[PDB]
RNA sequence: CUUUAAUGUUUGAUGUUCUAACGUUGACCCGUAAUCCGGGUUGCGGACAGUGUCUGGUGGGUAGUUUGACUGGGCGGUCUCCUCCUAAAGAGUAACGGAGGAGCACGAAGGUUGGCUAAUCCUGGUCGGACAUCAGGAGGUUAGUGCAAUGGCAUAAGCCAGCUUGACUGCGAGCGUGACGGCGCGAGCAGGUGCGAAAGCAGGUCAUAGUGAUCCGGUGGUUCUGAAUGGAAGGGCCAUC
RNA sequence: AAUCCUUGUCGGGUAAGUUCCGACUGCACGAAUGGCGUAAUGAUGGCCAGGCUGUCUCCACCCGAGACUCAGUGAAAUUGAACUCGCUGUGAGAUGCAGUGUACCCGCGGCAAGACGGAAAGACCCCGUAACCUUACUAUAGCUUGACACUGAACAU
RNA sequence: GUUUAUUAAAAACACAGCACUGUGCAAACACGAAAGUGGACGUAUACGGUGUGACGCCUCCCGGUGCCGGAAGGUUAAUU
RNA sequence: GUAACGGGGCUAAACCAUGCACCGAAGCUGCGGCAGCGACGCUUAUGCGUUGUUGGGUAGGGGAGCGUUCUGUAAGCCUG
RNA sequence: AGGACCGAACCGACUAAUGAAAAAUUAGCGGAUGACUUGUGGCUGGGGGUGAAAGGCCAAUCAAACCGGGAGAUAGCU
RNA sequence: UUUUGUAUAAUGGGUCAGCGACUUAUAUUCUGUAGCAAGGUUAACCGAAUAGGGGAGCCGAAGGGAAACCGAGUCUUAACU
RNA sequence: CCAUAGGUUAAUGAGGCGAACCGGGGGAACUGAAACAUCUAAGUACCCCGAGGAAAAGAAAUCAACCGAGAUUCCCCCAG
């Protein structure tokens, strides 16, 4: 399980996000997603953030 | 809930939800109960003196249950919307 | 002296107006983006205790 | 030994067979390839699980020019 | 700001001396007919020592316990999941029966649009050779599938390329499958997206392994709650560790 | 050897010695959990010889005490009930079943093959989620560290 | 010499002797919540602990675990 | 201890084939009796004509009773 | 002189065969001026004592005495 | 008795007589039965009193939601075919 | 030195026993948790001190909730 995780988080200024999982030795620049935000009820730009 | 030593089903399950304090102060009313109390006006210590709802309570609603068919003044009270066509009906008054 | 209720059992479960008992489904806690979405939105709901299982549900929860 | 393992038996095959009335969403066949094919009013799950796309008769039958089995619902 | 010197004052610790706490299992006196005890005088020591509370270490000296199951008892081996056979042509089916895999990977290796078709062999061809790359043919999937096996796959599920995020959010008729916990398949509906001229397809990946209940907490959001009242803390609900 | 292989091999002792004594690849001696010697001592272990013998070849006789009989007194363990034989089978080792054989009823002295005889809810073995006895876990008395208190005064660095 | 009173008397224990180690006296240590008592009315030619065990000839490794000494650095409680 | 037909014994009283008799169980039938559960129909004392059928039973479930002591009924009734 | 020798009492208990005896008998056996034996009284108390050490002994009881109490401990066993 | 299975040579009983083991209390549920019935029922206590009073309370007549809250609907969801 | 300690008299009281109940000082384990350590058993058993016919507590630096109650003790509810 080299594999570790993250949570994209919304652009849209709430505080949805999603998580999933990234390789960071093979993939270090950020994951940016186009995903649906359900607060705004739109597709909103996501950028990776620490899971923390 | 001794299951041999299978984990049991309440401890598989989440504990969920939280006691309100404030529910145990409500109360629930019967349109049929409005006409248990004397003079035609309800209030929460008119129904307390009718022995409806109970002495530590603070808030109740009117529910359509059962029927009114006498007319009366309810006051201080929260009332359904059909309870409150219900009284209406019967010739009654609602009042804050 | 009176049955004294299983307190745990209390907290887990709410009786219905059948006398059913309803319930929070388990494995929806943690480990979760792992787990499809799907079957995460369908654990949310409130589910109803099965039939095997009820008797065991009423006598951990006498007073209801 | 080295031997001792095995998994757990998925209950896949045939669930209705010809000329069963189905309702509308039920399995028709659990299968690990495409065994049986769709046919008409039935659908190919991501599991390649047939199962009927509308309420009507099962309906086994071989077609085409590889002979495939084909699953059909008839209109009931 | 880098760096110090001056005047004024302020804790921390370091030994030297003291004598008044404290010690005396030194001496003498008295209670006293008394090697106890106390009081007195005195010497020595002396703010140490030693006692209390808190605190780190050590502590089988002592105590309470634990130290799995299967098993033709111990030792050895095994314990969850996936594929095949055993399995008696629906499902299911045991053995310390026979054979192999998993505890992941991938922002493309997913979506969609457009395109393509394999192994191996033969003949010819610079270095070049059994085995590179290039021609002509035979062949017909004997190949490929991210990894085991099975079943699938040309309408490809196999191989290339373009644009992309449906690896969406709320739900869900109806099924399958479990003692249950649960697991699985799912058309359709709402919202909002991507590919396509469009019909359509897309709620991850050919499918079946890649996993862990509850409690306790952690992080973010949420006025749901808020023990006189307003707040807050804590709790709940949603997402997640 | 207070060494598996092993009755190691060689020698002595015996007619014949897995033991004993003397010598020569330490499974796995070894130096104060002492090594190697050692006069004396030992109800100490092992081996050999002289003497002695009923230990034995191989038992015989005798003397007493019981056993036996008479009179008096008078227990015990055990006990489902018994009209309580052999054999071969059966049923997992038969007085009791089948077939068959044998056998008039009842004592007394003797023996001990069986009644899976009596005696003790097996001591071995396993099981079950007791007791005592290390670098298992958790504690802890004790020992020890510092901080504050009882505990003060000067002086210098 | 002692020993399993009642299946083991021995090669087991003890022994004189040897060695190590502690202990400066209010000794170490031991019994005691303590007071106190033993040690000892003794004082290192003494007392305690451990091993070995008359007498004779004798008797490499400090890495490991202990103990002893050291304290430069690292880490480290209460406290603040 | 015969001891590998249960024995006697058997040359069929063995084996094969065909046939007709009989024996043979707590099976079936016959006669008598009891009880359970259903049907219908009485006309009732809530059961009766009947009419089918059933009635082996451990764990265990359900149904209905006997008897004992004591309290009432009972200062009753029986009893030198 | 002697934890010297032989050997009665006295103390023990190596071999042997055999209820009067809940450890004895007879025949033999060891020590027998010593680390001996014995009478009377005293002290040590139960996770405690004592132990020339065997887990021995502590009232016919000992890898934790006996009496009473928690106590009808608990017993997925018979 | 225990067992898949016991004449078993597996357990127990020498015999008789006497005694010897599913109780009680309080809660809860279901069944029957009786009472009353959208109502039912009192507890302590008072009352020399099994009466009567005593309705404090409890159960029921409404549910949905974690909860605020709404209420024959409610929760879900921005909204539900 | 005065004093004090000490000493001798005199008066008053106590001491010891006793069933349970009561207040205080100490305080287990078995057991349950299907093991076990937090937890439970349980402030129980037990030991000790003291008291009374009763004891203890007791006259709000208490509750409550913006209305109010009005010391302690005991019983029924609240409520598993």
């Amino acid at each position: 399980g080299i594999r570790e995780k993250i949570k994209l988080v919304s652009s849209a200024g709430t505080g949805h996000f999603y998580t999933t999982t990234k390789n960071k030795r093979t993939k270090p620049e950020k994951l940016e997603l186009k995903k649906f935000d359900p607060v705004v009820r739109q597709h909103v730009i996501y950028k990776e953030a620490k899971i923390k | 809930g001794f299951e041999g030593g299978q984990m049991p089903l309440y401890r598989r399950l989440p504990k969920f939800g939280f006691t309100s304090r404030k529910a145990a102060i409500t109360a629930e009313i019967r349109l049929s109960d409005l006409a248990k109390v004397e003079g035609g006006v309800v209030d929460l210590n008119t129904l307390k003196a009718a022995n409806i709802i109970g002495i530590q309570i603070e808030f109740a609603k009117v529910i359509l249950a059962g029927e009114v068919t006498t007319p009366v003044t309810v006051r201080g009270l929260r009332v359904t919307k059909g309870a409150r066509a219900a009284i209406e009906a019967a010739g009654g008054k609602i009042e804050e | 002296p009176k049955i004294k209720t299983v307190r745990g059992a209390a907290k887990r479960f709410k009786k219905t107006g059948k006398g059913g008992f309803k319930h929070k489904h388990a494995n929806l806690r943690h480990i979760l983006t792992k787990k499809a979405t799907k079957r995460k939105r369908h654990l949310r709901p409130k589910a109803m205790v099965s039939k095997g299982d009820l008797g065991l549900v009423i006598a951990c929860l006498p007073y209801a | 030994t080295r031997n001792g393992r095995d998994s757990e038996a998925k209950r896949l095959g045939v669930k209705r067979f010809g000329g069963e009335s189905v309702l509308a969403g039920s399995i028709i066949v659990r299968q690990r390839g495409t065994k049986f094919h769709a046919g008409a009013n039935v659908g190919c799950g991501r599991d390649h699980t047939l199962f009927a796309k509308a309420d009507g008769k099962v309906k086994f039958e071989v077609k085409g020019p590889k002979n495939r089995k084909f699953i059909s619902i008839e209109a009931e």
